[PDB]
């Protein structure tokens, strides 16, 4: 989508395996605010907002 | 034939979405126990 448009998709009720996203070599930037990478594939959350 | 679903006319903000195997002279009877514990 267009940035004035930006897509949002509510992830709900799955497991989240952030381990995969982490680890690829086709991001540029993974800069996380307010929590870290490692612990990320620990803990649990609500609802996720892609 | 179940060709009529009338029981809602909109679907704004949703937070929970969940699709299941179905649960289902009288020959059936079907007892069930809905509770709200801690969310
Ligand atoms: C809930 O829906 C209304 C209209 O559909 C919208 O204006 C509002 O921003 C929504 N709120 C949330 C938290 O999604």
């Amino acid at each position: 989508a267009s940035v004035y448009a930006w897509n949002r998709k509510r992830i709900s009720n799955c497991v989240a395996d952030y381990s995969v996203l982490y680890n690829s070599a086709s991001f540029s930037t993974f800069k996380c605010y307010g929590v870290s990478p490692t612990k990320l594939n620990d803990l649990c959350f609500t609802n996720v907002y892609a | 034939m179940e060709s009529e679903f009338r029981v809602y006319s909109s679907a704004n903000n949703c937070t929970f979405e969940y699709v299941s195997q179905p649960f289902l002279n009288f020959k059936n009877l079907r007892e069930f126990v809905f509770k709200n514990i801690d969310g």
